[PDB]
């Protein structure tokens, strides 16, 4: 008993590493994938069920499946897997030895919250454990107590105002469109160009590719008109078999339904203009201090112009008499993960956590009140 | 078989062997024979007297008495016909079939008699739900305990219904795993659509027991079913009483085959074990 | 009003089933077994591991027989078993779907060959102990089960102990004599053969003596001996020549129904008809290894025992079993065993001269019914019996001791 | 989720 | 200089005068001997008449004389006869087993340590045609394992499973005379304990002694070397270290020391003149050994079913011949005797057998 | 298993490697014959004191020896009753093949979990590191089978009702 | 897929002649099965579901399981190894991205066209398994007009009578002074 | 073959 493990089960990727440390020591996408062929050879009677960069290397006689989708939980099966996998192949240690810490979205339903305490208490009896929001930890890595959070996650995005040594839980909005959704409309489109990836094979290679190839523009229409020029943007991509894919428009369309969902006919509203709905339910005085901080984090919004594009949306939108300041650290990805190990290693957090009798005697419902 | 039948096939197996013969004269084929099934209950099938032209059919229901005090006459003529007689064995339902009249159907009435134990049962959960259906004064809460030390309850209000189960486990081994079964009873619900709320609960017993004598005590969990006429109406009834009933047994079925399952799987992982130390022995 | 015990007659051939207290064995059904095995390769290091529901999702009996997409496959191979988790699968099927009683309020009875190893014994009852959580159990050797059911044959207020069972098997045909209620454990042998390799005879000369039936239904046209299509025979080559002179009255003729095409398929009636039953006698056809016949084996054993206890013993030889129900079995084995015994007193009685004449030994052999089935009644006296209650493992033996009170053996002891 | 949208 | 001449494991060997003649106990009931071919060893006889298993063998220079001293409570003196060998039974009133044996240099009379808590001596008698045994039993109180004799044959070190490392006196005058004075003692009569180990060192697997007499050394489970040395006033030296336990001894001249064991190679000590210390030398056999494989494409396959397919016959010993040298079973000498040994060979239970060299090395 | 399991493994292997040292002793105390010792327990001249090398009070191994053979016992880290279950069920399904093993015993010490035995004839027909690197290889391995056998049962828990809950 | 397991019979056939001649085959003896395993094992029983083809050679082929075979393909895609879904799961899953108050309305109307629908029984299989999915509480109906076969040209006909989309067309003037993105935008 | 080449 010297550290605690934060694990972050992020919609599309795992983070998790020793209380301490400044980068996460075990980095694997969530993908828990079976063979989907009968298998003739008799020398190998080997791991009916695959899960990690192992599934990531042979996806290619593997139907792969999301444990997780939009941040809610679909199968408990494939979540304990990987919990087993990460807690025993990757990171060698024994629960009993080290508490846990877990990170959730907010809104989200309490069943997920119950079951997944009494999994953890049960099967591998740990110690003791945490529950927290992303975006809190987000505000601790970056070394803030005031701001506004877009955590931007694979699954799930929405923002939590926040003011000096309080939150505003009635302020809160969480909206479904994430990565996923990019992914799909970006397949849809690359259909459209002439190229056609259906399996999930393909929706992994199409994920590398706008990991790579994509980017915002700050005005649609003349990135449209420039285009009709296609003579400076296109650019190519070389797949695993060899062929070569020329992306144009596709590059700056896909990212544009962020701030207009209408494209894939949802009938809600943009990142840019959520954020102002939430900064004005607040109360008048602590506008000025959500706007002069606005803390942006996930794995979605590492698009190079994404902040600029943000800033011009709300001062257009907001009055043009003060100033509104977009900070990006270039390490949003894992501030998450940063902010659940100084939580951790926090000396007055060494008493908030939940044990295994008092959650014997209590109940499951005991999570519940703890913070929310 | 998953879902645990409700006909005995002992009865349908041996009336069939005795009719498939019938039309073959004066053949009595005289018959003693005792049985027993699910919920402690014993059977016994045995000719009235020297004649064998009459073969009996009784039970020996534990509960009976809250059976009689009930009074079940919708179920001596809608399912059972004339062929009903008094108890003679200890005072409880025992039906009789008249070779001597012409027996017409062949497997309707073979079907019909499988089922006896739930056709006796339903004579309470029924006429529960119909006196809600009928808008009668919701009659008084009943709680009926079977053979095993466990008891049940329903309680049977306006615009729904309600059931509430207790259960026990004897032997130590087995009440780790059914704790663990039961955990997840309540909260499996993404494959179904028009389904009852389900929940758990063994430290709390519910409010409605307080004053009911029911299975009370520390090693006792809990099961509540709510109902609605959307799955408790004159169509999906039967199915609904055939899966309460046979909730027990299938519980402890599938408990067993859990074992057995976990059984094959470390057979399966001694054969790696074998495959790794085989490693040490010379080529 | 308390409930009865259970009953169970396992064995390699057609598994008996009933409960106790009861005078006909209401379920009688192979050992067929189904499961969704198919075809793959990977088969030595997992051997099923059927993902999900799957694993229970299989048949069993009679049902069983008449499913073409998964694998019929016996667990049982004259007494010993290679794999027994078909047979675990099998007695939940059996205990829940067929017989409905429930294990932790009931007691059961099992029976095994007498060559059966104490490792499977002991395993097994660990298997029940563990996961049926049966108060009681009870394994005891089937000789004495049958003959108690003899006592039905006739004068069964007249009590007669003393005996000896030569009871048949799919696999196994066991010699057993009984000693006023005691056995004798060193006087007993175990013959391989019995009546599966018999019916395996019959359709190896079939197939080549005759043509016009379909491998598929091979088994049910080999049957014709559970008909009465055979007769043993005093003599062999009298009745070779007989049917090789006239060979016109003697053959019978098969009128069998194919099971696919409903094409009727009909094969004349030969030598099997006497040369099955009689491998009896002369097992060396089938198995090399044994090559001794039977009632010779009687005598032996027979002669093997105390002096008091030779005379009774001759007198009572029960015809207990499915394999013994072929017809002038019990003439052909009365008057070998007269032959053999008479021959010996006469050779011991030459040594020593004398105007005596001591009273002939006395053999008979009796016919009664019960043969098909002789355990069955045998097992439901045993429930019925108080001090059976009380003879049967408990659970408290089992929980620390371990599975070993179900390894006492009848020829055994130290 | 159970209802509006999937999960 | 490793050689092979049996997968097995094998017991005790015995070599000739001219070293051209190899003994080998195959593990069975029986043993065989093997002759030099050029530079190739073959078989060239087949000696077995022992129901039981043989635990040892020696040979005799001159007499060409070769003793069988193992299980059965027995012990047949072979002698050749023209061509061929022929038994010669022998009795020494044992109860539970023997297993190690040794001559004398003078070849009069020869010793076994028999497992039942006694040491026998025997010696050859024309009158009866018959080999007498005597007993020792005073001092002894468990199983003795080694046994070593001095050059006048009147002193005898019997090393036990009891802390202990002794000399003894045994003189038989039918066919001894009275030896030249000793330092060690007085050369007491037969059956008596002449003095025993200091203190508590470790069991005993071995014992050597010196031409001039006056150094005794032994090995011990303990991982400890001692050496007697009778010159001074019984002065002791001791060393130790962290290899495993030695299980054999013997030295070259009055200073060296060599032992072998589990730690699979020979291992070199030395003794000091008057600082009464040891010392320790590495791996005086060679420095260290290869590894070597193949593809094997029915191999690659033939493994995976049983082992997993990746495996191999590879080992960490590899590199240090430490991957089927397993263990050390005794130690010999070559030329000469306990004074140069140009040369000196050990013996493996992995069932072969190898050679090493002592100057070869060069420093 | 660097910070949690290394230096326990390192310390038993030691024990193990030490003390797997063995040689064939000619029965002293019973006419002619080659047993183990330790089953014995015949002469304490031969036997060497136990060793224990454990760190929880529930987890604990033992270490014999003796010429003949050396024996070593292991207790599993066994916290809930389900955890004892699978390991009790197991290690029985383990003894039930043992045969093919030849290191194997056929039934555990008293009071404790699974024990191995080794001996001079399991030496030589056999490799020396191999068995205790299988022994370890064992050691770390149980916490993922047991593991894996829970996950194991609680989806077979899920799936059947799962099932059952439809029909409704 | 008709043709591989054709082959697993014993029938060969590799160029496109004997392609139209089993498209012909499939067009005139092929049909849906209600239940796969039922209908397997009734062909184990294989007296009745035969039957008989006549090649232009004059070479007779019988054909048992593989009538209600290759259909079933259709619903179970991983026979051909294709990782997707059968019609009936697209169906629920396109319906069930669709808003909940017009779910109702298109489960009250299933229309279907194209020339491999004409499998008789396959409007009923369609039904069991949407009514199995989808809640059973309300009406699943599905409509199976006998001249599907043609209805995209018949509606196409009605599209040009109508007399709204005489204007709608493109004109070769237009066409010229946009260019050929014109289309794009018409309609989608 | 029966339909399409020889065999
Ligand atoms: N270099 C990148 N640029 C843009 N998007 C990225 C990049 N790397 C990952 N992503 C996207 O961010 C997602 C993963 O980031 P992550 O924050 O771990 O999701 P989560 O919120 O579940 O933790 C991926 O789905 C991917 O689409
Ligand atoms: N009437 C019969 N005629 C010939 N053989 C019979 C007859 N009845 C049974 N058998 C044979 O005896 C065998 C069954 O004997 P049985 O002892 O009941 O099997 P088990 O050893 O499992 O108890 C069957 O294989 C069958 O071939
Ligand atoms: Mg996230
Ligand atoms: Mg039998």
């Amino acid at each position: 008993e010297t550290t605690a493990l934060v694990c972050d089960n992020g919609s599309g990727l795992v983070k998790a590493g020793f209380a301490g440390d400044d980068a996460p020591r075990a980095v694997f996408p969530s993908i828990v994938g079976r063979p989907r062929h009968q298998g003739v050879m008799v020398g190998m009677g080997q791991k009916d069920s695959y899960v990690g960069d192992e599934a990531q290397s042979k996806r290619g006689i593997l139907t792969l499946k999301y444990p997780i989708e939009h941040g809610i939980i679909t199968n408990w099966d494939d979540m304990e897997k990987i919990w087993h996998h990460t807690f025993y192949n990757e990171l060698r240690v024994a629960p009993e030895e080290h508490p846990t810490l877990l990170t959730e979205a907010p809104l989200n339903p309490k069943a997920n919250r119950e079951k997944m305490t009494q999994i953890m208490f049960e099967t591998f009896n740990v110690p003791a454990m945490y529950v927290a929001i992303q975006a809190v930890l987000s505000l601790y890595a970056s070394g803030r107590t005031t701001g506004i959070v877009l955590d931007s996650g694979d699954g799930v995005t929405h923002n939590v105002p926040i003011y000096e040594g309080y939150a505003l839980p009635h302020a809160i909005m969480r909206l479904d469109l994430a990565g996923r959704d990019l992914t799909d409309y970006l397949m849809k489109i690359l259909t459209e160009r002439g190229y056609s990836f259906v399996t999930t094979a393909e929706r992994e290679i199409v994920r590398d590719i706008k990991e790579k190839l994509c980017y915002v523009a700050l005005d649609f229409e003349n990135e449209m008109a420039t285009a009709a020029s296609s003579s400076s943007l296109e650019k190519s991509y070389e797949l695993p078999d060899g062929q070569v894919i020329t992306i144009g428009n596709e590059r700056f369309r896909c990212p544009e339904t962020l701030f207009q969902p209408s494209f894939i006919g949802m009938e809600s509203a943009g990142i840019h203009e959520t954020t102002y709905n939430s900064i004005m339910k607040c109360d008048i005085d602590i506008r000025k201090d959500l706007y002069a901080n606005n803390v942006m984090s996930g794995g979605t919004t590492m698009y190079p112009g994404i902040a600029d594009r943000m800033q011009k949306e709300i001062t257009a939108l907001a009055p043009s008499t003060m100033k509104i300041k977009i900070i990006a650290p270039p390490e949003r990805k894992y501030s998450v993960w940063i902010g659940g190990s100084i939580l951790a290693s926090l000396s007055t957090f060494q008493q908030m956590w939940i044990t295994k009798q008092e959650y014997d005697e209590a109940g499951p419902s005991i999570v519940h009140r703890k913070c929310f | 078989m998953i879902l645990l039948e409700v006909n005995n096939r002992i009865i349908e197996e041996t009336l069939a062997l005795k009719f498939e013969n019938a039309a073959a004269g004066n053949k009595p084929e005289a018959v003693e024979v005792t049985f027993a099934d699910f919920d402690g209950v014993l059977y016994h099938i045995s000719n009235p007297n020297g004649d064998k032209t009459k073969v009996m059919v009784s039970i020996s229901l534990k509960f009976y008495k809250e059976l009689q005090a009930h009074g079940a006459d919708e179920l001596l003529k809608r399912v059972y016909g004339s062929y009903l007689v008094n108890p003679e064995s200890g005072y409880n339902v025992s039906l009789l079939y008249d070779l001597e009249n012409l027996p017409a159907s062949k497997d309707s009435i073979v079907h019909q008699a499988g089922m006896l134990k739930r056709n006796c049962f339903a004579s309470v959960f029924e006429k529960y739900f119909q006196f809600q259906e009928e808008g009668k004064e919701g009659e008084n809460r009943a709680v009926i305990h079977y053979r095993d030390d466990e008891t049940m309850y329903v309680e049977s209000k306006k615009d729904r219904v309600t059931v509430v189960f207790s259960t026990v486990f004897k032997d130590d081994d087995d009440v780790v795993i059914g704790k663990v079964f039961m955990q997840e009873f309540k909260e499996g619900r993404r494959a179904s659509h028009t389904a009852p709320q389900v929940l758990f609960s063994h430290r709390e017993p519910p409010l409605e027991l307080k004053d009911t004598d029911a299975a009370v005590g520390d090693n006792i969990g809990y099961i509540t079913f709510v109902l609605f006429p959307r799955h408790t109406n004159a169509s999906a009834r039967d199915n609904t009483i055939n899966l309460i009933h046979t909730f027990r047994d299938y519980l402890h079925y599938h408990i067993k085959c859990s074992k057995a399952y976990i059984h094959t799987r470390m057979r399966a992982k001694t054969s790696d074990f074998l495959k790794v130390l085989n490693r040490a022995r010379p080529d | 009003g308390r409930l009865p015990a259970c009953v169970v007659d396992c064995g390699t051939g057609y598994t008996k089933l009933g409960y106790a207290g009861n005078t006909e064995p209401q379920f009688i059904i192979p050992s067929c077994i189904a499961i969704k095995e198919s075809a793959k390769v990977g088969d030595q290091a997992q051997r099923r591991v059927m993902k999900g529901v799957d694993d229970l999702d299989f048949f069993i009996g009679d049902e069983a027989i008449e499913k073409p997409t998964y694998a019929t496959k016996w667990p049982i191979r004259h007494g010993i078993v290679e794999d027994w988790d078909l047979m675990e699968r099998f007695m939940e099927q059996v205990i829940f779907k067929y017989l409905r009683a429930e294990p932790e309020d009931h007691y059961f009875l099992l029976t095994e060959p007498p060559l059966n190893t104490p490792e499977n014994r002991e395993y097994t009852a660990e298997i029940m102990f563990e996961s049926f959580n049966v108060p009681g159990l009870y394994i005891a050797v089937q000789a004495v089960l049958a003959l108690a059911a003899s006592w039905t044959s006739r004068q069964v207020g007249e009590r007669t102990l003393t005996g000896t069972v030569i009871d048949s098997g799919d696999g196994v045909t066991h010699v057993i004599p009984v000693a006023e209620g005691y056995v004798i454990g060193s006087c007993i042998k175990h013959i391989p053969i019995a009546g599966r390799d018999i019916t395996y005879f019959i359709q190896q000369l079939l197939r080549d003596r005759e043509v016009g039936i379909p491998p598929e239904q091979s088994l049910e046209t080999a049957k014709a001996v559970k008909e009465r299509y055979s007769y043993v025979c005093p003599d062999l080559v009298k009745e070779f020549n007989k049917y090789d002179t006239d060979g016109s009255k003697w053959i019978k003729q098969y009128t069998g129904i194919n099971a696919i095409s409903k094409k009727e398929f009909s094969i004349d009636v030969g030598y099997e008809r006497f040369l099955g039953p009689e491998i009896f006698f002369h097992p060396e056809f089938a198995n090399p290894d044994f090559t001794q016949p039977i009632s010779e084996v009687v005598d032996e054993v027979i002669q093997n025992c105390p002096i008091d206890v030779r005379r009774p013993l001759y007198k009572n030889i029960v015809l207990s079993g499915g394999s013994t129900m072929f017809r002038d079995f019990g003439r052909r084995l009365q008057r070998d065993l007269k032959r053999t015994v008479d021959a010996r007193l006469k050779l011991s009685e030459e040594l020593s001269g004398g105007r005596l004449k001591p009273k002939p030994i006395d053999v008979q052999v009796i016919t009664h019914h019960m043969q098909r089935y002789a355990v069955w009644f045998g097992g439901s006296m045993l429930a019925s019996t108080p001090e059976f209650y009380q003879v049967c493992h408990t659970k408290k033996d089992y929980e620390e001791i371990g599975p070993s009170i179900c390894r006492h053996n009848p020829v055994f002891g130290v | 989720w159970x209802a509006x949208c999937p999960a | 200089a490793y050689h092979s001449f049996l997968v097995e494991p094998i017991s005790c060997h015995a070599w000739n005068k001219d070293r051209t003649q190899i003994a080998i106990c195959p593990n069975n009931h029986e043993v065989h001997i093997y002759e030099k071919s050029g530079n190739k060893w073959v078989q060239v006889h087949e000696l077995k008449e022992h129901n039981g298993q043989v635990t040892g063998i020696d040979w005799a220079p001159d007499s060409n004389r070769i003793v069988t001293c193992g299980t059965d409570r027995n012990a047949y003196v072979w002698t050749l006869k023209g061509r061929t060998w022929k038994p010669t039974l022998v009795i020494l009133r044992i109860n539970r087993a023997a297993r190690c044996v040794r001559w004398a240099p003078n070849e009069k009379k020869f010793a076994v340590g028999s497992g039942s808590r006694v040491i026998s001596i025997c010696y050859f008698e024309q009158e009866n045609d018959w080999w007498v045994c005597k007993h020792i039993k005073k001092p002894i109180r468990s199983t003795v394992l080694s046994l070593d004799w001095h050059p006048n044959s009147v002193l005898l070190a019997a090393g036990s499973c009891d802390f202990k490392c002794r000399i003894f006196s045994a003189y038989i005058k039918e066919v001894e005379e009275r030896p030249a004075p000793t330092p060690w003692g007085s050369k007491m009569p037969f059956g008596e304990l002449m003095f025993e180990s200091s203190s508590s060192c470790g069991w005993v697997h071995g014992v050597c002694f010196s031409a001039n007499g006056s150094r005794v050394a032994w090995v011990s489970h303990d991982s400890t070397v001692c050496l007697a040395d009778a010159d001074k006033k019984m002065a002791v030296a001791t060393l130790a270290s962290e290899t495993l336990p030695l299980l054999a001894v013997t030295f070259i001249t009055e200073s060296s020391l060599v032992a072998a064991g589990h730690d699979c190679f020979p291992v070199l000590f030395t003794y000091d003149s008057a600082a009464g210390k040891l010392s320790f030398g590495g791996r005086l056999d060679v420095p260290k050994q290869s590894s070597q494989r193949g593809l094997t494409a029915r191999e690659r396959f033939q493994n995976l079913d049983k082992k997993a397919s990746s495996e191999g016959s590879a080992a960490a010993g590899a590199g240090l011949d430490s991957l089927h040298k397993n263990s050390v079973s005794q130690i010999s000498v070559l030329s000469g005797g306990k004074a140069k040994c140009s040369q000196f060979c050990t013996t493996g239970m992995d069932g072969g057998m190898s050679i090493w060299d002592v100057r070869s090395l060069e420093s | 298993m660097t910070a949690t399991l290394r230096p326990y493994l390192s310390a038993v292997r030691a024990t193990l490697q030490a003390a797997l040292c063995l040689e064939n002793f000619s029965s002293q105390v019973v006419e002619r014959h080659n047993k183990p010792e330790v089953e014995v327990r015949s002469s304490k001249e031969l036997l060497l004191q136990p060793v224990t090398i454990s760190r929880n009070e529930k987890e604990k191994v033992l270490i014999e020896g003796s010429i003949n053979s050396v024996r070593v016992s292991i207790a599993v880290k066994q916290a809930d009753e389900i955890e004892k279950i699978l390991c009790h069920k197991f290690m029985r399904f383990m003894m039930m093949r043992a045969e093919n093993f030849f290191i194997l015993r056929r039934k555990p010490v008293e009071g404790y979990d699974i024990s191995f035995l080794i001996t001079n004839f399991h030496t030589e027909q056999m490799y020396k590191h191999k068995l205790v690197d299988f022994v370890i290889h064992f050691m770390e391995e149980i916490d993922k089978e047991i593991s894996e056998m829970k996950l194991s049962v609680n989806a077979r828990a899920r799936i059947v009702a799962e099932e059952f809950l439809k029909n409704f």
